[PDB]
């Protein structure tokens, strides 16, 4: 509450960033990963578009929190 | 300098924070106005006004994109064929049935899935919008202070401490912007959770429809087949499980909803005024000590004492001079030129028994060198003084500290607007405070009776806070409900109501009688009647109606609990030694006079009921009586009268008129029906 | 009873003054009370008619009235219907004792008793109450002699008082009894002769006008009569207006009772039984009677009337009078259909009843560049006018005060005999004296007059919202008021809701709705655009201002630029609302000098000397801010209470606005035929309904009012009246700061007490010894005022259904102060829930019986349902609510443990919804809310919303049947069902949901509330298949979850602690968990282990701490460290001490323990 922070700007740590890929490997290992429910991404019409790749359900899945 | 950039921050601060709350019952949308020309969203539907543009596009004008989304054709079930038998068809009539309640569950699930992608990342892209307009605004109100600190004609070498001003006051703007952006973010999530429930499931219930009749149909035909099997009797069952579970509409179940309304309320306490708090002054296990744990460099003097307080012990400043707490100040309680802050504590003041320190301020708490913050007593008055090397505020409480009552005195500092003071939650007096500026010294937190005239004064503290923050009127009332959480019945002092401890009884009407019996032998009835009023002389010469008058009538229990008294406890009040109750025969069936044991010639049902239908922090509680089948249920009230040749008097009587029509009697009325409870309490005496 | 012979009651004598024709005519009365007679003819005194200069805007003065046998019986029955009601409540047969024994003192010269009426002998009257006079809505006391109405001796007044018609000041009727209790109050003064002898006048209003800055001073007498809240602002604690007459009328009590004390009391023969009535009289303190004001009977007789200027707020208007059948529209009980529901009739008739408005200050907008003319009415009461002398040179008074003169006893009424003054006979016989001296009974009065303006005032908006002509015509509603005053199209409306007006932009009765569904749709739509336009409001950041109402601007006239209301109220300031009075005192206050008094006590009694005159001058000051408060209340607050009154009548205009455009509606459909008989009865039915719905939310627009008007009239009297007055206090503290050290000064070397204490103690530091001043006080002054303008209908619990049992007998009642008369059997049983007492549906055939005679549910009304339930065995498919008449309402079922609530409207739309959530044996908080606002069915189970789905197409489903409540197929426990008024949301539905654990008591696994020395099965709430068992295969005997489970045999956890008392585990207590057994061991802490140790003095204590989010289960934690299921090893998970970790700011499910 004291800190005087200028910014919010947080850096990830390496333990949790492995720890990400490591729940990849529990889903491939048990045959879990399944990649037909993805975000497609790519929308012309409106044409003003983030322009990303596709976002695999189970990506997010894997994250947590509010995204799954 | 500091003129400037303190109205710089007042008007940043009030600008941003700038709410439209239309008023439809549940949606009651706090939009936000300024997003219409902070960023171009509403122009094109309505130009020149964005809270009437949501009025008639919910999402529509806050959207670039709406979907019209489509799901597939949802073919029906179907089930198997074979030479099947009776306990396993009907175990495939419940899965088909199971089936298509999860086949409902997963077309919702499709669609919200479709919302969050199409629709909620919108919303979070227009968030990330406003935080880059807001940022950028306060980005330039940055570089424009900056500018002119640059050119600080007026002085040589002083500008580090305006240097430090503005890092503060740009600290002062990051958090008016976070504060702008958790209310635009609660006014969009609000209306993309509103889209998502009602224009998006009624597109997939048609389908979803249609998809169960065809489930029905099949289903239906496979019971004309296999009836044999089953039997006429679980034919029936199924048949009739079908038709009724197959015609109906699964509703939508948005408890597992990203961002909820529930989520954001659960811990809203928590994220909004304990969050902030740096010291909590309180008693626990017997000793003194930093609830909130911040710091633990608190020494108290050898003649402080721990008394019996609002919820747990109390501190008690004898004002003996050596009844010294003091609590060294860290970076947690030192408090700059722009740092809003709160400081919100109990007080139990007692009644001034003798006459020789009216007119003598004499401080209650104190962080002052000649510059800084005090809180002091006069007569009966709770004055707050803030005093900066040359500006002052004395805000002063009106009365009734001094009744030996638990008051809940909170003192809201925002450095730019103004000092508010409430006591129990209502506000007493504003001031300006913008004209304030320095008022640290690094002298400990003292809390002290010095300049007391009187050495046996004291004083009861309970739970002495202090926040980081500004708490508005919302935050005030919701800290004061806070106190109250449990559903305790509090004596007239505001302490919790026990079980095995005297009280004196007396109505909020009719102040000063207490109760007391007289026996009508002729009736051979105990009757309890309110007794002669009598006044106490306060030392200004001042008259007040008696609290200790009539007999103690003591609380109990049939299993005698030795607890605290709750909401709706089943109680037996006990006067003299004698229970009291309302008659259990026809005999009193004229207004239902309350008696008691005294006198066995009828029947008394003792049990009473201690109730507050009124708010919860009430001093006083009402006293509902039994329902025997003579005497309807009511409320234990008082009517004076004279109903034979005895003398005229107050007669208590249950009233079972008062509390089947309770709660359409205006506030005056309610005061026939209220009892104090009074405590022999020290700090209250007439003597 | 017209026609009885005579005798008694009845008798026939002669009138005091003479009829008008010059003789003294006789006439016969009927005695409703002891000393109190009525006689239902039109006074004798006053003309039956008069003039019309001589007429009063406001009258009747219709002659042939009251002139008949059905009349005057129609008179006196009114009566016995008023005195009744007087008398039904205590505090009013009190005042009824009061009078009977308020005899004025007897004439001298062997106690001659006062004047009374001859009979051709002496019947005694109090008070005689005839019919009204020449002018019918004016009820006056006229005292048969007022010079010894004054002096205290006393005076029998006479009452020209007429019953039947009424005012209305809002939406809603006034009680005729505040009317008869305040001529009796009147004449109450008159018996005890306290009259203020109508020249001790007090301020009341700011003259309403245009070219005046004049005050309307009220009378003393008629300011304490009504009191309201503009009597407690000079009624408190320090008196400061209290001036000679509050003296002289105490004083001349006290030798009167002690004249009567010595002389009558001694009991001569002439004074026949008027001891007992005169000991009475003389019992009673004139401190009492002057706090018996007009609010507090109103309070006593629960009615709502205007307390904020009780004299003045019913005239700011046209004088519309409703004529009131008293055998029918008016009972014991007051108003048959309650105060708003009374649907009187006019008393605008043609031949009799011309009601003679002259309008004072006629007010013509003028508009030099458009030919604009636009004429409207100002109304004002008939208080007199004086100037600002008053508090020009009001002098304060040092040494008078505190000593009481006016207190306002909380107990009104309250310290007499009842029965005993009943029971004393009724003075006959002895004879009476008559000096009637000579009442005023001429006056005239000025007359309008016409005055310019060259804005358009408020008046002038308020008439333009206004319809004014036929039904058979369109409406059309505008914004732009130019269009409105200029009467270029008689039907255009002028409109400050701009949502409304899009409404009505495109809006045909040809062609707009064609359908009953599109019918009920638009007439949805209104309702819901309505509600947004005037419910709408913004923060500011003025402050002491929570919130700015922004359509006041369009609607008053005030502040009504091209820039916003809320922009313009920013640079114009507060004191934009208001015209600003120039010439405003602010009081000197000076302080008199200190006396050279000498007694050789102490050192010449300097500290008591000192002390009191330190008290004085805190007192003085504090008399200044009271005569300040006073002032801003008549100058200032007088306009904002003006603009809450205007407000109301600018929303009831809009409101009526939108009900005369569905009127309009339901006559294309009844003349065209365009609709069958069934449907056609729905529609005006519903319409019907659809009233009280507009009036919901047109009162909660002006609570919205309310409030925000005294936040403005509260910063007027915070930085413009009151920081005028502390400038003069600390010029006068400075004087009272040098007096008293000039006086100290005394050369006797006492240098010590002078510098120490005398000169700090009784010696103001500052200004913040002084200041008086909080917002709390000046909110309870001026909160609700002028309260339930529209509808006395709220946000209310029409249903709570509480319970209760007796020996083997059970009650259910309405809790909800609706008193619903609720049916059911009495085989239903009561017992222990969920911090409540449920009742257990068990067999079909039992049921409860709810009335829905007041629970209306129709289309535009929304309500919610909460309730706790438990299904006590396992069924699949029962009922649990059921309001249907012929497949129409709504209804709430079990259906394969899943909730079932479907309902359908008498359109055929049906909605169903199936939570799948699958109630199993447990208690559940299920709240579900239909709000038909925004059409929104949402569901809350235990405090979470969980469904919100749309209700859009389903329209009223009002059924006569009451609502019954059976289950139907086996045995739930239900609990706490209540159904409000308004549709509840999230945070209030959390927050009921909480209160409902506020008694902190931990609670097992099925919900119920967990007990001491009750055997339980023990889970970790992880793992609820395998139950926690001791392990006893060991020497290290301990407890842990087993996953071979090749035998089971369950083991059972008590709660024990070492005092066998409690009986109810509350949260956050020392305890310890006993294993059932022959051993029967308890539970320690050996290495964080949890092993059994036999023995009560080895076990260790643990804290059980609970967490709302589940409720359900506890934690054993013993310091920071909370029992844990250790990682599998052997198949056992055994139970360790684990410092406490958590997640989401809760800890992890393992920490938390569930008993079965």
């Amino acid at each position: 509450i004291v800190n005087k922070f200028v910014k919010r700007e947080f850096a990830p740590d390496p333990a949790s960033t492995l720890m990400h890929e490591l729940v990849h490997v529990t889903h491939n290992l048990y045959g879990i990963s399944n990649r037909n429910f993805y975000y497609n991404f790519d929308t012309g019409k409106i044409e003003t578009s983030r322009q990303q790749n596709s976002l695999i359900f189970e990506e997010l899945l894997t994250f947590g929190g509010i995204d799954s | 300098f500091y003129q400037w950039l303190r109205s710089i921050v007042k008007d940043f601060s009030d600008e941003t924070g700038k709410i439209d709350v239309i008023d439809k019952s549940s949606d009651t949308l706090a939009i936000v106005p300024y997003i219409g020309p902070l960023l171009n969203i509403g122009n094109d539907i309505r130009h020149g006004d964005f809270v009437g543009a949501i009025e008639l596009a919910g999402i529509t004008a806050l959207l670039e994109y709406v979907p019209e989304f489509t799901i597939p054709i949802l073919v029906g079930l179907e089930v198997i064929g074979g030479e099947l038998a009776r306990e396993q068809v009907e175990a495939i009539v419940n899965n088909a049935l199971d089936k298509r309640d999860q086949k409902w569950a997963e077309v919702y699930n499709i669609t919200k899935a479709q919302w969050w992608g199409t629709i909620h990342l919108q919303i979070n892209t227009r968030l990330a919008h406003t935080y880059k307009a807001l940022s950028r605004q306060a980005n330039a109100i940055k570089m424009n202070m900056e500018f002119q600190l640059a050119n600080y004609k007026g002085n040589i070498d002083d500008k580090a401490k305006i240097k430090n001003a503005i890092s503060e006051t740009e600290i002062l703007l990051n958090k008016s912007v976070e504060q702008a952006m958790k209310n635009t973010e609660k006014f969009m999530i609000k209306l993309s959770n509103s889209y998502l429930t009602k224009e998006m499931i009624p597109k997939v219930q048609d389908n979803l429809k249609n998809f169960d009749l065809e489930t029905k149909k099949t289903l239906d035909k496979f019971i004309k087949e296999k009836e044999d099997i089953l039997g006429t009797n679980l034919s029936s069952s199924l048949r009739r499980k079908v038709s009724i579970r197959l015609n109906k509409n699964i509703a939508f179940d948005i408890n597992d909803i990203p961002f909820s309304e529930f989520d954001d309320l659960i811990n809203q306490y928590k994220n909004e005024i304990e969050d902030y708090e740096v010291l909590n002054l309180g008693a626990e296990d017997g000793k003194i000590k930093d609830l909130s744990g911040t710091t633990s460099d608190i020494n108290i003097g050898s003649d402080i004492e721990l008394a019996d307080g609002r919820e747990n012990k109390a501190i008690k400043i004898k004002g003996s001079e050596n009844s010294t707490i003091k609590i060294a100040m860290n970076k947690y309680l030192r408090f700059s030129a722009t740092d809003n802050f709160s400081i919100s504590f109990w007080i139990k003041h007692p009644k001034p028994t003798n006459l020789l320190n009216n007119g003598i301020e004499y401080t209650l708490v104190e962080n002052f060198n000649q510059r800084g913050w005090k809180i002091s007593i006069q007569d009966s008055k709770l004055i707050w003084y803030l005093r900066d090397h040359n500006n002052s505020i004395k805000i002063v409480t009106p009365d009734y500290i001094a009744f030996n009552g638990w008051n809940l005195i909170t003192i809201t500092n925002n450095r730019s607007k103004g000092s508010i003071v409430y006591v129990n939650g209502s506000k007493i007096e504003e001031k300006d405070i913008s004209s304030i500026w320095n008022t640290e010294v690094d002298d400990p937190i003292i809390f002290r009776l010095k300049n007391n005239r009187d050495t046996q004064a004291f004083t009861l503290l309970d739970q002495f806070s202090i926040y980081r923050k500004e708490l508005n009127q919302n935050e005030v009332v919701k800290l004061y409900n806070y106190y109250f959480n449990s559903n305790y019945i509090r004596d007239i002092w505001g302490n919790p109501l026990q079980y095995n401890k005297k009280y004196y009884l007396q109505t909020q009407d009719k102040p000063g009688k207490g109760l007391i019996r007289e026996y009508w032998s002729s009736f051979g009835y105990d009757y309890v009647i309110l007794s002669d009023s009598k006044t106490i002389t306060f030392p200004n010469n001042i008259r007040y109606g008696a609290l200790y008058n009539g007999s103690k009538v003591l609380i109990k229990n049939s299993k005698k609990l030795d607890g605290l008294v709750r909401n709706k406890d089943f109680i037996q009040l006990e006067i003299d030694g004698y229970n009291m109750g309302i008659s259990a025969d026809r005999f009193n069936e004229d207004t239902n006079y309350i008696g008691t044991t005294y006198g066995t010639t009828h029947d008394l049902t003792t049990d009473f009921e201690i109730i507050q239908r009124q708010e919860k922090y009430r001093n006083y509680c009402q006293l509902k009586t039994p329902y025997n089948i003579f005497h309807k249920s009511g409320l234990m009230s008082t009517e004076t009268s004279k109903p034979t040749f005895h003398d005229y008097r107050d007669w208590v009587y249950s009233s079972a008129w008062y509390f089947q029509n309770y709660e359409n009697l205006n506030l005056r009325k309610h005061t026939k029906t209220n009892w104090y409870f009074i405590p022999k309490d020290e700090g209250w005496d007439e003597d | 009873i017209d026609s009885p012979i005579d005798n008694k009651n009845i008798i026939e004598f002669i009138t005091f003054r003479t009829d008008t024709s010059g003789i003294q005519k006789k006439i016969k009365a009927y005695q409703i009370a002891k000393h109190i007679w009525v006689v239902p003819e039109r006074y004798y005194a006053e003309p039956l008619n008069i003039s019309d200069e001589y007429k009063i805007d406001g009258g009747i003065y219709n002659e042939n009235y009251l002139t008949t046998d059905k009349e005057r019986q129609e008179y006196l029955d009114a009566i016995c219907i008023l005195f009744k009601r007087i008398n039904n409540v205590i505090e009013g047969k009190k005042l009824l004792s009061l009078l009977s024994s308020a005899s004025p003192f007897p004439f001298k010269d062997d106690t001659n008793k006062y004047l009374l009426k001859e009979a051709l002998k002496f019947f005694t009257s109090n008070i005689i109450l005839f019919g009204p006079g020449t002018n019918i809505s004016k009820n006056q006391v006229l005292p048969l002699n007022g010079d010894d109405a004054t002096s205290g001796v006393g005076s029998v007044s006479e009452i020209c008082y007429n019953p039947f018609f009424t005012k209305k000041f809002g939406e809603y009727s006034l009680d005729p009894v505040i009317g008869l209790i305040e001529c009796l109050l009147k004449s109450l003064y008159n018996l005890y002769g306290i009259k203020v002898s109508d020249d001790i006048k007090i301020p009341y209003k700011l003259q309403r006008a245009l070219n005046t800055d004049k005050y309307s001073y009220i009378n003393l007498e008629e300011a304490l009569i009504f009191g309201g809240n503009d009597y407690k602002i000079f009624t408190e604690k320090p008196y400061w207006l209290s001036n000679d007459y509050f003296l002289k009328s105490l004083n001349t009590f006290e030798e009167n009772k002690a004249k009567y004390e010595k002389d009558l009391k001694n009991d001569p023969n002439l004074n026949n039984e008027l001891n007992q009535y005169l000991q009475q009289k003389y019992s009673f303190s004139i401190s009492k009677i002057w706090s018996l004001n007009l609010t507090a009977f109103a309070d006593i007789f629960n009615i709502n009337i205007p307390t904020s200027f009780l004299a003045s707020i019913t005239f700011w208007d046209r004088s519309q009078y409703y004529k009131i059948n008293y055998p029918n529209d008016y009972n014991i009980d007051g108003f048959v259909n309650g105060q708003w529901n009374t649907n009187l009739k006019n008393i605008e008739k043609d031949n009799n009843f011309i009601i003679f408005d002259k309008p004072k200050q006629i007010i013509t907008y003028i508009n030099d560049i458009f030919n604009l003319r636009y004429t409207s009415n100002l109304y004002e009461d008939n208080l007199d006018i004086e100037s600002n002398n008053y508090y020009l040179n009001f002098m304060f008074e040092y040494d008078k005060g505190n000593n009481f003169t006016i207190n306002q006893y909380k107990a009104l009424l309250d310290t007499l005999d009842n029965d005993f003054i009943d029971s004393l006979p009724p003075i006959q016989g002895m004879n009476a004296q008559n000096k009637l001296t000579s009442l005023p009974i001429i006056s005239k009065g000025t007359d309008t007059e016409n005055i310019n303006s060259e804005l358009l005032l408020p008046i002038h908006y308020l008439k333009s919202q206004t319809y004014n002509l036929d039904m058979y015509s369109s409406i059309k509603f505008t914004t732009n008021i130019y269009e409105v005053v200029s009467e270029k199209n008689s039907e255009l409306v002028y409109t400050f809701l701009p949502h409304i007006n899009e409404i009505m932009e495109n809006y045909s009765i040809n062609n707009t709705i064609k359908t009953e569904e599109e019918f009920y749709n638009w007439m949805e739509n209104l309702f819901i655009n309505y509600s947004i336009d005037i419910l709408e409001k913004r923060n500011s950041i003025i402050p002491g201002i929570t919130a700015v109402l922004p359509w006041i601007g369009k609607a008053l006239n005030i502040l009504n630029t091209n820039n916003d209301f809320e922009e313009e109220l920013q640079l114009s300031g507060i004191k934009g609302l208001i015209k600003e009075y120039e010439n405003f005192i602010i009081p000197d206050m000076i302080v008199p000098d200190i006396p050279l008094d000498n007694m050789p006590r102490t050192y010449d009694d300097i500290d008591k000397k000192l002390s009191e005159i330190y008290t004085k001058n805190k007192f003085l000051f504090l008399k200044g801010y009271y005569f300040i408060v006073q002032e801003w209340w008549t100058t200032y607050y007088i306009q904002f209470i003006e603009l809450k009154y205007l407000c109301s009548g600018a929303i009831n205009k809009q409101q009526q606005l939108l009900i005369t455009v569905l009127e309009k509606q339901l006559f294309y459909f009844t003349n065209n035929g365009l609709f069958p008989f069934d449907a056609m009865e729905r529609m005006i039915n519903e319409f019907n309904r659809s009233i009280d719905i507009f009036s919901r939310i047109s009162q909660q627009a002006l609570n919205n009012v309310d409030i925000f008007i005294n936040e403005c009239a509260l910063f007027i009297f915070n930085n413009e009246v009151y920081p005028l007055f502390l400038n003069n206090v600390e010029n006068n503290i400075n004087k009272a700061n040098d007096n008293v050290l000039n006086y100290i000064n005394k050369a006797t070397s006492l240098t010590e007490e002078q510098i120490k204490e005398l000169t700090v103690k009784y010696t103001f530091s500052s200004i913040a010894e002084v200041e008086f001043f909080n917002e709390s006080y000046f909110k309870k002054i001026t909160n609700m005022d002028i309260k339930n303008i529209l509808t006395n209908i709220k946000n209310i619990n029409n249903l709570i259904l509480s319970g209760s049992q007796i020996n083997d007998d059970i009650t259910i009642f309405d809790e909800s102060g609706n008193n619903l008369n609720i049916k059911f059997d009495p085989s239903i049983r009561i017992v222990d829930g969920h911090t409540n007492v449920a009742f257990k549906l068990d067999k079909s055939s039992q049921y409860i019986n709810i009335p829905t005679e007041n629970i209306n549910f129709s289309f535009m009304e929304s309500f919610s349902i909460d309730f706790w339930l438990k299904i006590l065995d396992s069924t699949e498919s029962t009922t649990l609510l059921n309001c249907i008449e012929d497949d129409i309402g709504w209804k709430l079922s079990i259906q394969n443990n899943n909730l079932l609530w479907e309902m359908k409207d008498n359109l055929g739309n049906n909605f169903t919804s199936l939570f799948t959530f699958n109630i199993n044996n447990i208690w559940h908080n299920i709240t579900l809310s239909i709000d038909r606002l925004t059409n929104t069915f949402n569901c809350f189970l235990d405090g979470k919303l969980i469904n919100t789905d749309n209700i859009s197409n389903i329209f009223s489903l009002e059924t006569n049947t009451p609502i019954e409540i059976q289950s139907d197929n086996g045995a739930i426990l239900l609990e706490a069902f209540s159904i409000l008024n308004y549709p509840l949301q999230q945070q209030e539905v959390l927050n009921r949901y909480r209160e409902a654990f506020s008694n902190n008591y931990t609670r097992n696994y099925y919900g119920d509330i967990l007990k001491y020395n009750e055997n339980y099965q023990l889970y970790n709430k992880t793992s609820p298949d395998k139950e926690v068992k001791k392990v006893f295969t060991n020497d290290k005997d301990y407890i842990a979850i087993e996953y071979n489970q090749n035998t089971n045999n369950p083991t059972f956890f008590s709660l024990i602690q070492k005092e066998q008392s409690k009986i109810y585990v509350e949260e956050n207590d020392e305890v310890y968990i006993c294993v059932q057994g022959d051993p029967l061991n308890y539970i320690t802490i050996d290495n964080n282990q949890a092993v059994l140790t036999k023995d009560i003095n080895l076990a260790t204590s643990f804290k059980l701490k609970t967490n709302l989010n589940k409720p359900n289960s506890l934690i054993f934690s013993e310091n920071s460290q909370a029992l844990r299921l250790s990682n599998r090893l052997n198949d056992e998970n055994y139970i360790l001490l684990d410092l406490v970790s958590k997640l989401d700011d809760e800890p992890l499910n393992i920490f938390y323990w569930e008993f079965i």
